[PDB]
């Protein structure tokens, strides 16, 4: 599936740092003629990102498909005793502060070499040793950021809410509304994106649109780019008209989000004015690019059933009577093919209508109350008949101790 | 088959097959108002206008279905007004139910007062 | 008229197949059937409840 409308000057400047490489990891499975010009780069990219182990990873996997190399990772190898160096100077000198200060710069370090397992369990043997109010704040932004890079959840679901809850909430006051490192932006974009992985689309949402632009530069836990099309795609599936009114439209943090992607507004745009046919083309031409999104390929089929289901019984609450010509045309379909969804949705219960399949018209049904409380009622007196008429049969069989040997 | 015929109970296993179509014609009522007879038999999977035309009318026969065979059009319409609950022989259905209530309770009262007359009972009480 | 309605600012429906609008000058007192309904829903509990009290 060729996309030759994704416009490279675009993405190019909307991911920056590390996201560039691991993307490619799926693109250049279908995305030839790009060989040659990428070893132009590898010149001045081979000892970026100190990659050791990732050099024989890439060369193996298409050659198992379908010596000036080698000189280079044999050379950079050595380089891994000389950083253990450091670590011994700092235990002889057996201090406190010397240990914590250094421990916090050097904690970044093993991440960017590879050493995951390495890093994760400092911290686990450290919170013993931190007693101050500053070095709870510190440790939260940490094990938060490397539990995201090994996709785990568990963990991070228990300390977070132990951490707002368990200081009287934040110190109170929050200690002078935190440091100068505002926390409080980088928490929210990290729920979201814990609580979208965890098949919880509302509350990563909610806790999207809690952000702020000017606090929301970090090109190292998601890029702003795709933070508007997570907390577009999440609100418009979960939310309904009176949440996405309130929380997107009217949020003036949001708009600011926005305007980076003019796509994904005009989409919740549209949505809200009732243009269907425009709003789900442009969906389906996006659908294809979301695809090749990490936090956000296993959602996409899920989003968009959402998203078109909502569209359907928004469309029709208008209406006690609605042309299936037209109906079918603002979805981009035909009566035919319409008829078979809204018969699952009407079975569901999310829609309370009949089809008329002789002239294709869609009549909402009206229930009567009286008549549904009287058949009801009736249907309980006569299981509950049933049922005490068996039971006192079963104070018979008791009584007599019936029972097979 | 072996299995069914062995137990003896062939037949009902039979009636089981043709439950089934009228189940799923009684889940055309929850979805329609008007079903072409063509369009109905292959949701039903009964292979031809003639037999879901069959199929619906014993059903309107033996009462299962509220429904109607509109030959001019071959659609069929599905008029879901079983009773308003007013009629005078409503109240007769409901005094019938409230005997029953009654006996039912007469003999839950006259028990226990077997009970509470029972030597072997209040000594443990 | 859709946007009103959608807002819940205009209490009416509208029959396409027609052109009207529909105003609901209806639902009066029928409250005492949804208490009737749950009058039912917690008797259907409460014989379960009283037949299965402990075996």
């Amino acid at each position: 599936v060729e996309n030759p409308s994704l416009d490279l000057e675009q993405y190019a400047a909307s991911y920056s740092g590390l996201m560039r490489i691991e993307r490619l990891q799926f693109i250049a499975d279908h995305c030839p003629t790009l060989r040659v010009e990428a070893l132009k780069m590898a010149l001045s990219f081979v000892q970026r990102t100190f990659n050791v182990d990732m050099y024989e990873e890439i060369h193996r996997k298409l050659s198992e498909a379908t010596a000036w190399v080698e000189a280079t990772r044999k050379k950079a190898l050595l380089k891994l005793e000389k950083l253990d160096t450091d670590l011994k100077n700092y235990k002889g000198n057996s201090i406190k502060e010397s240990i914590r200060r250094g421990h916090d710069d050097l904690g970044d370090h093993y991440l960017d070499c590879g050493d995951l397992s390495n890093a994760l369990k400092c911290y686990s043997r450290a919170r013993d040793y931190c007693t101050s109010a500053k070095h709870v704040i510190n440790m939260c932004l940490n094990v938060i950021k490397v539990s995201v890079y090994l996709q785990n959840w568990s963990h991070v679901l228990s300390y977070v809410s132990k951490a707002e809850s368990t200081p009287e909430i934040a110190e109170q006051r929050g200690e002078r509304d935190s440091q100068t490192q505002a926390i409080l932006t980088k928490l929210k974009c990290a729920a979201g994106l814990a609580e979208l992985a965890a098949r919880k689309y509302k509350q990563a949402a909610k806790c999207l649109l809690l952000a702020s632009f000017d606090h929301c530069d970090f090109p190292e836990l998601l890029s702003p780019s795709n933070v508007a099309i997570y907390g577009g795609l999440c609100a418009l599936a979960t939310f309904d008209r009176q949440e996405l009114q309130r929380n997107v439209i009217s949020s003036s943090s949001f708009k600011l989000f926005l305007e980076l992607e003019p796509q994904v507004r005009d989409i919740i745009f549209k949505f809200y004015e009732s243009k269907y046919a425009s709003c789900l083309k442009m969906l389906d031409e996006m659908k294809d690019n979301l695809l090749l999104d990490m936090y956000l390929a296993p959602h996409v089929r899920t989003l968009y059933t959402q998203i078109r289901n909502r569209a359907l019984i928004q469309y029709f609450s208008p209406y006690v009577s609605a042309d299936m010509h037209r109906m079918a045309a603002a979805f981009n379909t035909t009566v035919a093919a319409l008829e078979d969804e809204l018969t699952q949705l009407i079975l569901e219960g999310l829609i309370s209508a009949r089809v008329d399949s002789h002239s294709k018209i869609l009549y909402a049904r009206d229930v009567d109350q009286r008549s549904t409380t009287f058949e009801k009622s009736l249907l309980m007196g006569k299981e509950f008949q049933r049922r005490a008429k068996a039971m006192m049969l079963r104070a018979a069989v008791l009584r007599n101790q019936i029972h097979v040997k | 088959s072996e299995t069914f015929t062995r137990d003896n109970n062939m037949g009902l296993v039979k009636q089981c097959l043709s439950s089934l179509y009228k189940k799923n014609i009684q889940r055309l009522t929850k979805t329609f108002l008007t079903l072409s007879l063509q369009d109905m038999a292959s949701r039903v999977q009964l292979s031809g206008p003639q037999e879901a035309e069959k199929y619906v009318l014993h059903m309107i026969e033996d009462g299962e279905i509220f429904a109607s065979i509109n030959q001019k059009d071959g659609m069929v319409s599905f008029h879901d007004n079983p009773e308003k609950y007013n009629n005078p022989a409503m109240l007769h259905n409901i005094d019938q139910e409230m005997l029953k209530c009654i006996e039912l309770d007469e003999r839950l009262k006259a028990m226990d007062q077997e009970i509470t007359v029972n030597p072997q009972f209040v000594q443990k009480s | 008229l859709v946007q009103c309605i959608l807002d819940n600012t205009i209490h009416g429906r509208i029959d396409q197949v027609n052109q009207l609008l529909e105003l609901d000058h209806q639902k009066r007192g029928g409250a005492r059937y949804t208490a009737l309904d749950k009058w039912t829903n917690q008797l259907n509990s409460l014989n379960q409840a009283v037949v299965s009290k402990l075996a």
